[PDB]
């Protein structure tokens, strides 16, 4: 029946389109005017099948991909389409992205929406602040749900968007690809702000700047000090060590069985871990 | 299977507002349509309006817009109707149902929700027996019974032997007394010969009150 | 709005009949379901997308029609069949149904079963009285009720309720209640409801004596 039944054409994309059987909507619906009016089809109680008919004529349209004309209103569409479908898509307005995201809001990453992101960062040429504000917005734990290679491509630029908290995912091979970023990112700054900066970076960072904060009284959280590389607290003289803790070289001895401290106690002489004067102990005896 | 399980009976003021819901059962609902008809008493059907939850859309008939609101709980597969504003017209039965695959009717009805819009109170039923008698045999066969008398609002429900005792049983529709109040009778016949013998209960529940009784029947 | 309209309103079939009812479209509509509801209960969907029969409907039910005239048809109409149908156009927002066609069976005169019921002694204690005369198991529908204290013929002071066409005898049941309060019905002595039915060659009376 590829005729329209009489007094039936669809002139506008209205709700009285949802008591029209599938061929109906194939018949009588125009894929342009479907185009046109996107933006309608969302608040309209459309079945799934009668959604797919929309969709099928949708493709039927734009066989070299969506504009984003279009891909802005998919709306629940955009869960009926293919990743092959997305990787023809040419996705740049912010806007575009949040609201395809938000269609499947909570739920994991699924693989159109992992095609999406390659498109947008791809399209934009690299990771942007505004575009990883986003991505950490709706999926937090994706900076560090990057490998060390990928996320090795980020700009330091962007690095004013990773928060603290974004973080406490990442492994030290993660930590030490961005700490040079986030070092380059937080460079031309001026004491207090640069460590205020860098503080949840340091987890990968070396022995040489280490010593360089050591001596430009920063007063370093003990708290931060344990999540220092053990590798790279090795190298440090007690008065270092002191320098860099500053009022909290007291919590040491709390701290005397634990990553860092006691692994870097056990390489120092008791005749100079005793010049704290908080008891320490582990030192290789003099002699 | 597939069910439709809805709320209970209802009883608002005018100018109130109610909520009844409607739990799907049996299949993912996202997909389906959530539709809502009215029926008055002694009255036909009347389309309010249809629901799909993956977007929580709504259409309505433009008669019942500003009068009944269509939301969706995903979480627990639910369908809910608000009444808005009701008036004594609004009191009625109201029906969720699914929509078909293709736009084939509806394929799966609720139960009803009975909705009363008045400003009386609530009142629970007297349950009175009507024993068999001389005067209620007739050639071996007896006539027993109860009534439920004064009680508001509708719905009441009428059992025998707890739905074991079935045929020969007559549950008349209630009557509306001049009081305000409601009255109904159940009456059941049975052997004349078993009287002395089978034990005759019958299970009466009005929920708008909280009221349920077991009456037993006895001769004499 | 297409507005449905039902033929016949009513209708009274005996079984073994072919019957057939109408639905009538102000609008051509591309489509019609048929429900049927027996009382007291949800409508279930008996034919949908004009012609085709729903899980479980028996085959002698058929549906078609077009353009502003749909149709169902019984082709031997059982007991099993008596409730209302209700179409339904799926064509244009909003949906609409019609007014229905409720369907009787037709069967053998039947008289009815008179008992009469005194006030139990527990509402009396309550301080009302109720008298209720049963009339059990009777075809036509028609049936008139008269209570009568001492002789009197009484008048606004009873109420009647009917029950809808039995599954099995295809038979009606009344019942009518006589409200008073204790003192008026300790008042007097003899209390009968007379009964005149078209299965009685005349009017039949249960009575009895407060007391006795
Ligand atoms: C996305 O952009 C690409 C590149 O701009 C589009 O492909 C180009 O299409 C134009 C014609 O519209 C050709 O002249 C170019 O040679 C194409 N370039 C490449 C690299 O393919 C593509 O059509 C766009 N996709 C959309 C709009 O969905």
């Amino acid at each position: 029946k590829t005729a329209c039944p009489s007094g039936k054409k669809a002139r506008e994309i209205d709700e009285s389109l949802i008591f029209y059987k599938k061929w109906e909507l194939e018949a009588c619906v125009d894929a342009a005017l479907l185009a046109t009016q996107m933006d309608r089809v969302n608040a309209i109680p459309f079945t799934y099948e009668q959604l797919d008919v929309l969709k099928h004529k949708l493709d039927e349209l734009y066989p070299q991909g969506y504009p984003e004309s279009v891909i802005q209103h998919l709306g629940y569409l955009f869960l009926k389409m293919s990743p092959e479908d997305i990787r023809k898509w040419n996705v740049t307005s912010l806007e575009t992205l949040k609201a395809l995201l938000e269609v499947n809001k909570g739920h994991e990453m699924s693989p159109q929406v992992a095609t999406l992101i390659d498109r947008f960062v791809k399209g934009r040429g690299q990771l942007d602040k505004d575009t990883l504000d986003t991505l950490t917005a709706f999926y937090p734990g994706y900076l560090c749900s990057l490998s060390p290679e990928e996320l090795s491509s980020v700009p330091p630029s962007s690095i004013w968007a990773v928060r603290p908290q974004d973080l406490d995912t990442c492994d030290p091979r993660q930590l030490d690809v961005l700490y040079p970023k986030a070092r380059l990112a937080f460079q031309n700054m001026n004491g207090s702000e640069y460590f205020v900066k860098i503080q949840s970076f340091l987890g990968g960072a070396p022995t040489e700047d280490l010593k360089a904060l050591s001596q430009q009284n920063v007063s370093m959280d003990l708290a931060t000090f344990m999540k220092l590389r053990t590798d790279a607290v090795l190298p440090l003289t007690v008065a270092e060590v002191q320098k860099l803790l500053g009022p909290h070289v007291e919590g040491l001895k709390a701290e005397e069985r634990h990553r860092p401290v006691r692994d870097w106690i056990l390489r120092q002489r008791q005749d100079d871990l005793d010049t704290l004067g908080l008891g320490l102990q582990g030192g290789i005896p003099n002699g | 299977q597939v069910q439709l399980q809805q709320s209970g009976p209802e009883l608002e003021k005018p100018g109130a507002s109610v909520k009844i819901s409607c739990k799907a059962s049996g299949y993912s609902f996202t997909g389906y349509t959530m539709n809502w008809v009215k029926q008055s008493h002694g009255k036909s059907l009347e389309w309010i309006g249809l629901i799909t939850p993956y977007n929580g859309a709504s259409s309505y008939n433009q008669k019942f817009r500003g009068k009944a609101t269509l939301t969706v709980d995903k979480s627990s597969s639910t369908a809910y109707m608000d009444l808005l504003s009701l008036t004594s017209e609004d009191s009625a039965v109201y029906f969720c149902a699914r929509g078909g695959y293709d736009g084939r009717g509806f394929d799966y009805w609720g139960s009803g929700t009975p909705v009363t819009v008045s400003s009386a109170s609530t009142k629970g039923p007297s349950v009175f027996p009507l024993a068999p008698s001389s005067k209620s045999t007739s050639g071996g066969t007896a006539a027993l019974g109860c009534l439920v008398k004064d009680y508001f609002p509708e719905p009441v429900t009428v059992s025998w032997n707890s739905g074991a005792l079935t045929s020969g049983v007559h549950t008349f529709p209630a009557v509306l007394q001049s009081s305000g109040l409601y009255s109904l009778s159940s009456v059941v016949t049975v052997p004349s010969s078993s009287l002395g013998t089978q034990t005759y209960i019958c299970n009466v529940n009005h929920k708008p009150s909280n009221t349920k009784v077991d009456k037993k029947v006895e001769p004499k | 709005d297409i507005e449905l309209t039902q033929s016949p309103a009513i209708m009274s079939a005996s079984p073994g009949e072919k019957v057939t009812m109408t639905c009538s479209a102000s609008s051509s509509v591309s489509y019609m379901h048929w429900y049927q509801q027996k009382s007291g209960t949800s409508p279930k969907r008996w034919i949908y997308d004009t012609s085709k029969l729903a899980s479980g409907v028996p085959g002698r039910f058929s549906g078609s029609g077009s353009g502003n005239s749909y149709s169902l048809t019984i082709s031997s109409v059982e007991a099993e069949d008596d409730a209302t149908y209700y179409c339904q156009q799926w064509s244009k927002h909003p949906l609409t149904f019609g007014s229905g066609t409720k369907v009787e069976i037709k069967r053998t005169v039947a008289a009815p079963s008179v008992f009469i019921f005194p006030p139990s002694d527990e509402q009396l204690k309550s301080g009302t009285a109720s008298v209720v005369c049963l009339l059990n198991n009777f075809y036509p529908r028609e049936a008139k009720v008269q209570w009568k204290v001492d002789n009197a013929l009484q008048s606004g002071n009873s109420q009647e309720s009917v029950t809808e066409q039995d599954s099995k005898d295809s038979t009606y049941s009344l019942s009518s209640t006589l409200t008073l309060s204790k003192a008026d019905y300790e008042k007097h002595k003899v209390y009968a409801c007379e009964v005149t039915h078209q299965g009685l060659s005349s009017p039949v009376t249960k009575s009895f004596n407060r007391g006795e």
